[PDB]
């Protein structure tokens, strides 16, 4: 028996925390905190002060228009009936340009409304970026997140952007839908000869697999080690205790090596980071450079070959 | 959603993942309600030939009168046995064309006697008959048309077939995953056979149709992509099963069944045979085989009947 | 050659990654290097707040003798602590010296204090006071009750529970990762040790804050329990 | 060689079976008697898949035999076999390897076990750990269990075992249909998302922008509460992101473990009972 740390057996209130004061030009803070004795069961039971600029606000807004553009369209390739929209939801979507336009901007209709919730979208993307840069520096903090955001954006606009541009062809941008952008995903695969012999999309599935070892080995770790304060990881840093040292101690008789308190979060952030980077790199070679992964795989001896056990006359070949 | 053990069946090469599952359950259940109807007892063959003693006798001409006579008693019970003789006659006028279920019928006749001697690379020895995609009614429950589901398709369509002879009539159907394939009969292919690219125009849009065709075939066979091919390699033929040659060779049994037998019989069918575009019911692969990987688990009905052969 | 460009671009990844990894493993020696009998990265400098202070790392820290002898001669073999396990302040119970500060909270108050210090704090709505509970030992025998509770003024919680020991009416922290409760019976049971150990518990040289330094003696104290409290827990399972 | 402050915690004692047996250390490795039986399984199981790259596909002499490291594969026995043990060079191999690995995994975790108990630190990374072996043995054991034979399971070899994945969700069409694999995608995004996100502010706050000295706790919830207006908190991230990570592991274990033994059409067809509904 003994504590495991996942559930808060007794919270305790003080006056909820408004924040640390920001300097030289940053409007209140609006909202007023409340509690709620749930969240507290698993996390900091406040919920609290919002900060809310220019950015942030012209953010939602752009954002909730592509949102809307998007349903709206929606709506209209159901007809219109919000009882058919309801159901069909999920094959639902609003398709890129097609092939015929290259990259001239086409009618609304065709596909025009596609680069308007493409451009807003984007635009909202980067203006919270922007807003999550902003509040780091008026803490002082650093831009490590506005940094790592900025990672997964440039994925973001490759699959939606850059790919096309470079490519010269809307087409080839994703269509905003659920399952739409699931069927876009399948066909990338078919089309440039299966993406699973792309060694960016196995070093990009290394790193989200990774990012999933990590964290569970880190917070494994920090929780087991929480009994000697180990979650306070911002003083173990600065002062070492018994916490940083159980822990990479538990690693290095395990493995052979270890990392620090501060460390150990530099091989996270890299680890998080490296799974878009190399996905968007692998989607950029993809059909700019290679057209047939597996092919190319061939070339460089990586297919493994199998006793033909089944096999098909080509009709082609009369 | 249940199951404990489930059926299975290896395709491939162990360890290469190709293999089918299914429940036992509605595998018997499907059994059963495929069967065939058993045939008619053999005709004295004796006599002259039915275009010896009747008078519009185009296809079924150098057939006995009793195997003519029998034929027709098969050829009823698999179309319309709640209609009967009547169904594809002008009561007094056996001979008179003056009814379109008779023109139709001729041309099924010619329909049927094509598949069986000159597709064999598809049907094999097993054959078709009217039952096979009728099954006792007179419009083929699995005969389809171009419909608008309540959603609209994406405008874009495979270029027609890449023709302007007869097709006029294409132009007023909107996208539909199977007559830009197995009507019309567009590039299937998108897979390039060179590693590096600047090569290859094939479109993701492309990719789709090909994708989506695909699934409409596995389901109509009730079957999964490994039937036919090793996932690794789509467009690869030596990795690919004997089933996809097979298959091949039924995209174009199904494109002369609906370019040269269903289409031109469009302008006799009355409308309720025609989809809210005006195209008639006509061949997929669900028609024939139903969601079997063989129509009524292949059985041999056609070799009863050589009036079904050319 | 028959080199592609795909090629090239896989080779400068692997650049980068060989050349991230080295980076990496340096940051990993910031802290227990150079061994005992990748190169060492220079010096970071963190610039504590307020009164504050400075820390570099990697830093040369002062070897501190260990409580136990080699069980074997051989190298990687284990040590026994000497004396009173619990007493020796080696293997689970051992601990490093931290400072002799308190943490702060971003105003500069001692951060962890009780709740007859940080005036406003209180239990919450559907939650037992824990003040006033009886403590058990892992064996069962009372140890002491709550007289107070400890808190984090900074992230609102409780980290540690203050403990009125009967057998000598001295107060001692015991951190809630050790602290199991038992509403029901409004009891706090605790594997760590058993009755008789609370009365070691390393002291507050203040009743109003706890330092750094004495953070650790204390979850170290309990924790040595963990295999010393018993001479079959220190023992295999077999 | 040891951390300059590990001395002070190398106790001795603290297994679970063995004692003073195993109880030492090799170079910064704890060995214990599940370090032992671990090397063994290793051991036995790395020198059965070097001998079977040596025998090939079909024979030592085969144009197919390959000591390439991307070819190299191990594959599980025909379907023929059902739950029987096969010959050796017709699946016999992965079938040895497989228990090996299995044992060898479990050791590691038990031997985490022991390291734990010598630190009198929580369990929760070998716990968590588990839930990765589940994983591989839903795959390995449990799933071709359920269906009735040991060649449902995936084969050993680096691009081979992708040629499997590949070719076993494509048995259902389209994968992406699969409702649980939507959930365990979504888990897998959703750590990464938060392991950058737990990354990021630690080191944004023990190193902040120059001048400015090392930042607080205060600082982390007032910049995750400016950015969404809320913060979830020190502990409870590190509870967070194990519980997403895990819950990766399970929703994947459960997406496969229903792909064959509980759901056998198609995945798309799933999805009817949506358009079935009376609401509409
Ligand atoms: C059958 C299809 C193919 C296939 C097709 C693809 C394709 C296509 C791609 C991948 C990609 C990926 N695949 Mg895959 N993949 C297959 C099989 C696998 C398997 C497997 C076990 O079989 C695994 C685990 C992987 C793993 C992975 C990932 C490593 C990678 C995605 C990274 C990511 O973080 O996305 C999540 C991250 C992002 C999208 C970033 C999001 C950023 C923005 C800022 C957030 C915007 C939110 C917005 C504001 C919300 C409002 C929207 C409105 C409501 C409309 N794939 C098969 C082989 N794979 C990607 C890749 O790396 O390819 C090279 C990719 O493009
Ligand atoms: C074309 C086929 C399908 C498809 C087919 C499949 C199939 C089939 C499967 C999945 C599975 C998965 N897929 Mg997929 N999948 C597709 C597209 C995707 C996409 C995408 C972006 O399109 C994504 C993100 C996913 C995502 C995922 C994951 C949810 C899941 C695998 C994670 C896992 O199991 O961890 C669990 C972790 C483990 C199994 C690892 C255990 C490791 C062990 C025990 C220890 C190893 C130690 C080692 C031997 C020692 C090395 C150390 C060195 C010695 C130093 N797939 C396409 C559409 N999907 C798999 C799954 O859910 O499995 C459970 C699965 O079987
Ligand atoms: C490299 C690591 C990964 C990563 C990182 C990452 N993502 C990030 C960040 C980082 C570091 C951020 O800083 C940022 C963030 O979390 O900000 C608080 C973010 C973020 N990642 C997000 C999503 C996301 N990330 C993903 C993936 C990843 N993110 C990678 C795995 C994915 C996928 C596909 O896996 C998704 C879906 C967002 C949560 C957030 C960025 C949001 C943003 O830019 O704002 C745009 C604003 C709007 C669209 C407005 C919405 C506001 C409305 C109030 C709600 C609308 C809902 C509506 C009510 C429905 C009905 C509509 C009505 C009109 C009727
Ligand atoms: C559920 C959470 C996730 C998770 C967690 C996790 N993994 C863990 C832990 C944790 C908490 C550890 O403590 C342990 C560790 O020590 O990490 C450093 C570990 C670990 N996770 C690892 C890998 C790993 N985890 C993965 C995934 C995951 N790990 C999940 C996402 C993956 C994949 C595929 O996604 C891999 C490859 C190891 C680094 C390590 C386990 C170390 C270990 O078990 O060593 C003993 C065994 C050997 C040294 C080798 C034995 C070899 C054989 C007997 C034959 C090999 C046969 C093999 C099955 C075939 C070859 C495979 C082919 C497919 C290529
Ligand atoms: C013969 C002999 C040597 C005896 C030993 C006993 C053994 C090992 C028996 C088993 C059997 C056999 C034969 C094994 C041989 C293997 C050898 C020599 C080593 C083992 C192999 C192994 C599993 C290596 C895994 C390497 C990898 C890539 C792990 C993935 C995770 C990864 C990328 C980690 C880097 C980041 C680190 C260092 C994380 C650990 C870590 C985390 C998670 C923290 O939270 C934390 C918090 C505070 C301080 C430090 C840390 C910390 O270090
Ligand atoms: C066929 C393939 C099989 C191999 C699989 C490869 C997997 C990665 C390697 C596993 C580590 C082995 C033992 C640990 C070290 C040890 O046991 O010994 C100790 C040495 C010496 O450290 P020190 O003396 O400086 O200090 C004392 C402290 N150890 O550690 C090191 O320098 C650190 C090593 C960390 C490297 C991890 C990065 C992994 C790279 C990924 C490779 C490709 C995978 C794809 C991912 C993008
Ligand atoms: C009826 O609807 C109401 C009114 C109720 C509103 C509710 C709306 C609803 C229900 C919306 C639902 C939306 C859903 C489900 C959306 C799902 C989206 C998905 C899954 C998207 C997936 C991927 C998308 C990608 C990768 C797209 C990226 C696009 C990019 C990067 C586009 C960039 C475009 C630019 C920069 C355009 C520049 C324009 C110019 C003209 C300057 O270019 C030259
Ligand atoms: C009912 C049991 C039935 C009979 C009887 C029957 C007879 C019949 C004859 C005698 C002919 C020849 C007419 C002539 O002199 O030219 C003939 C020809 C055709 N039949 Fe028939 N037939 C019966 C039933 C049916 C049914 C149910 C259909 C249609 C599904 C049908 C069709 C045809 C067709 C077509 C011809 C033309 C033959 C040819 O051109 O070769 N009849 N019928
Ligand atoms: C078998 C030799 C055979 C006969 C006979 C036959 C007859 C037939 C008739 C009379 C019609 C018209 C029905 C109406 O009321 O409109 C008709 C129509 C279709 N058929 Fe036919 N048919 C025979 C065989 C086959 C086979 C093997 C197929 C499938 C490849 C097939 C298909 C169709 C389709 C499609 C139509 C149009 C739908 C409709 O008009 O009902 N038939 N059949
Ligand atoms: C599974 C749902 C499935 C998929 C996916 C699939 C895809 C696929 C592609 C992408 C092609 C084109 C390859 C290229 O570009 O060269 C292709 C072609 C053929 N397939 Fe298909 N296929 C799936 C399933 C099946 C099944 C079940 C069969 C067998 C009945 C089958 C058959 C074929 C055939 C034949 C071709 C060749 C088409 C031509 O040459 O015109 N496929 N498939
Ligand atoms: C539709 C485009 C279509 C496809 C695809 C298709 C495929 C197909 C295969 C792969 C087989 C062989 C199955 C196996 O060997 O296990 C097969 C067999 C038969 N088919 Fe079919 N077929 C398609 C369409 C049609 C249509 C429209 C008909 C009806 C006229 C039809 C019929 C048959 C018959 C009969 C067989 C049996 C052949 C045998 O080997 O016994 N098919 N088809
Ligand atoms: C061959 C080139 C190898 C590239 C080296 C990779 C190490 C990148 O690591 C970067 C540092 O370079 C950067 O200055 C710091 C500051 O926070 O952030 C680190 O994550
Ligand atoms: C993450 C683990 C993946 C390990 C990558 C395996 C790469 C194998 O390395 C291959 C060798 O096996 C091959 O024979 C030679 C010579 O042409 O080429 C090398 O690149
Ligand atoms: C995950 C694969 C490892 C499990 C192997 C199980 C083998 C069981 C053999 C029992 C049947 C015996 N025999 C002689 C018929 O093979
Ligand atoms: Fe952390």
């Amino acid at each position: 028996p003994e504590y495991q740390n996942i559930f808060t057996a007794v919270q305790v209130r003080a006056p909820a925390y408004p924040g640390v004061p920001l300097p030289k030009g940053n409007l209140p803070r609006i909202g007023r905190p409340i509690f709620s004795y749930w969240l507290g069961k698993i996390g900091d039971a406040q919920i609290g002060p919002i900060y809310l600029g220019l950015t942030g606000t012209l953010s939602i807004f752009f954002g909730l228009v592509a949102i809307s553009i998007i349903g709206f369209n929606m709506l209209a390739s159901v007809h219109w009936d919000v009882f058919q929209f309801l159901k069909h939801f999920f094959w639902l979507g609003l398709e890129p340009p097609p092939p015929q336009y290259g990259l001239r901007i086409p009618p609304l209709s065709e596909g025009g409304w596609w680069l308007i919730a493409g451009l807003f979208l984007t635009l909202s993307i980067l203006l919270w970026w922007v807003r999550t840069y902003k509040r780091a520096e008026a803490l002082g903090m650093s831009q490590h997140l506005s940094w790592a955001f900025a990672a997964a954006i440039f994925f973001y606009l490759v699959l939606g952007f850059i790919r096309p541009v470079m490519m010269g062809s809307w087409a080839k941008a994703v269509p905003f839908g659920i399952f739409p952008h699931l069927d876009w995903t399948a066909a990338f695969s078919i089309r440039y000869g299966n993406l699973y012999y792309n060694p960016f999309h196995m070093l990009s599935i290394a790193f989200l697999y990774g990012s999933a070892l990590l964290f569970a080995m880190h917070g494994a770790t920090i929780l087991s080690v929480s009994r000697f304060g180990g979650d306070r990881e911002i003083d173990q840093i600065t002062h070492r205790g018994t916490a940083a040292e159980g822990a990479a101690l538990f690693w290095r008789w395990t493995m052979g090596f270890n990392a620090t308190m501060e460390s150990i979060h530099r091989w996270a952030w890299w680890c998080a980071v490296l799974t878009v980077i190399t996905a968007g790199i692998g989607i950029l070679l993809s059909g700019t450079v290679v057209d047939n992964w597996y092919l190319w795989a061939v070339k460089h001896g990586m297919a493994p070959a199998y006793p033909e056990v089944v096999t098909a006359v080509n009709p082609y070949e009369t | 959603c249940e199951g404990p053990p489930p059926g299975t069946e290896q395709i491939g090469y162990r360890g290469v993942g190709m293999e089918n599952y299914y429940v036992k359950r509605q595998r018997a259940l499907s059994i059963q309600a495929n069967q065939p109807v058993e045939s008619l007892p053999a005709a004295d063959s004796t006599g002259p030939k039915a275009s010896e003693v009747y008078q519009s006798v185009q296809v079924l001409k150098d057939l006995s009168v009793g195997e003519f006579t029998r034929t027709m008693v098969a050829v009823t019970t698999w179309v319309s046995p709640k209609e009967g003789c009547n169904y594809c006659h002008v009561p007094g006028n056996w001979a008179s064309d003056d009814i379109y279920t008779k023109v139709v019928s001729r041309r099924m006749f010619e329909l049927v006697r094509a598949a069986n001697s000159d597709w064999k690379a598809h049907v094999a020895e097993t054959g078709v008959t009217c039952y096979t995609c009728h099954r006792g009614n007179p419009v083929p429950k699995y005969a389809w048309v171009t419909d608008p589901g309540p959603k609209y398709p994406s405008g874009l369509k495979p270029t027609g077939q890449n023709y302007g002879s007869k097709t006029v009539a294409y132009a007023s159907l909107p996208f539909d995953p199977l007559t830009p394939f197995l009507d019309q009969a567009n590039e299937i292919r998108i897979t390039g056979n060179a590693a590096l690219a600047g090569s290859n125009p094939a479109s993701l849009k492309q990719a789709e149709w090909t994708f989506g065709l695909m699934m409409n075939i596995s389901d109509s066979l009730g079957v999964g992509c490994t039937s036919c091919h090793n996932t690794r390699a789509f467009n690869d033929w030596t990795q690919s099963t004997p089933k996809r040659t097979t298959a091949w060779y039924a995209i174009r049994h199904v494109r002369d069944i609906n370019q040269n037998y269903i289409w031109p019989l469009n302008d006799v069918l009355p409308a309720s045979r025609k989809g809210p575009y005006g195209d008639p019911l006509r061949v997929s692969c669900m028609t024939c085989h139903q969601a079997v990987n063989k129509p009524l688990y292949g059985a041999q009905m056609a070799k009863d009947y050589p009036g079904l052969y050319k | 050659h028959y080199i592609d460009a795909a090629q090239i671009t896989i080779w400068a990844f692997w650049l980068f990654f060989f050349g991230l990894i080295i980076y990496l493993r340096r940051e990993d020696k910031r802290e227990g290097y150079p061994l005992d009998s990748p190169d060492l990265p220079d010096p970071k400098t963190f610039v504590l707040p307020h009164n504050g202070g400075t820390v570099v790392a990697p830093r040369v820290e002062a070897p501190v003798a260990v409580n136990a002898t080699p069980f074997s001669p051989a190298p990687g073999s284990p040590l026994v602590p000497n004396g009173d396990p619990m007493l020796s302040g080696f293997g689970p119970a051992a601990s490093p010296d931290r400072p002799k500060h308190c943490d702060l909270t971003f105003e500069g108050l001692p951060k962890i204090v009780p709740m007859r210090v940080a005036k406003e704090f209180s239990i919450a709505e559907g939650d037992p006071d824990p003040r006033g509970m009886t403590v058990v030992g892992l064996d069962g025998e009372v140890a002491g009750t709550v007289s107070d509770v400890w808190v984090d003024r900074s992230e609102p919680q409780i980290r540690y529970l203050e403990v009125e020991v009967a057998a000598n009416k001295k107060k001692v922290l015991l951190p809630i990762g050790f602290s199991r409760f038992d509403k029901k019976a409004r009891k706090v049971k605790v594997d760590a040790i058993k009755a008789a150990h609370f009365a070691n518990v390393p002291t507050l040289s203040n009743p109003d804050q706890v330092t750094l330094y004495e953070e650790d003696k204390v979850c170290a104290y309990y924790a040595g329990g963990k295999l010393y409290a018993t001479a079959e827990r220190a023992g295999p399972l077999l | 060689a040891m951390l300059s402050f590990e001395k002070k915690y190398r106790v001795r004692g603290g297994t679970l079976i063995g004692g003073d047996l195993f109880d030492f250390w090799v170079g910064p490795f704890y060995v214990g008697f599940f370090g032992v039986v671990g090397f063994c399984f290793t051991l036995l199981g790395v020198l059965l898949i070097v001998w079977g790259a040596t025998i090939g596909p079909t024979g030592p002499t085969s144009d197919l035999q390959t000591y390439n490291l991307w070819r190299i594969s191990i594959a599980p026995p025909d379907l023929s076999y059902g739950l029987r043990m096969a010959p050796l060079t017709e699946g016999g191999l992965w079938q040895i390897i497989t228990i090996c690995a299995a044992g060898a995994f479990i050791s590691w975790a038990l031997r985490e076990v022991e390291i734990c108990r010598k630190l009198g630190i929580g369990f929760h990374v070998p716990f968590a750990f588990s839930f990765a072996i589940g994983a591989y043995l839903v795959l390995v054991f449990v799933r071709p269990l359920l269906m009735g034979a040991w060649g449902h399971g995936f084969p050993y070899g680096i691009l081979s075992h992708l040629d499997w994945v590949s070719n076993v969700g494509y048995q259902f069409l389209h994968f992406h249909y699969n409702p649980a694999h939507m959930l365990a995608i979504s888990f897998f995004f959703t750590n990464c998302l938060a392991l950058s996100m737990h990354g990021s502010l630690i080191l944004s706050v023990t190193n902040p922008q120059r001048g400015e000295p090392v930042k607080t706790s205060e600082h982390e919830n007032t910049f995750f509460r400016d950015i969404v207006g809320y913060s979830i908190g020190a502990l409870a991230i590190h509870r967070l992101g194990l519980f997403l990570a895990l819950s990766a592991a399970f929703w994947s274990a459960v997406c496969i473990l229903i792909s064959g033994p509980f759901w056998t059409r198609g995945w798309p067809e799933w999805w009817n009972w949506w358009l079935e509904l009376p609401l509409w």
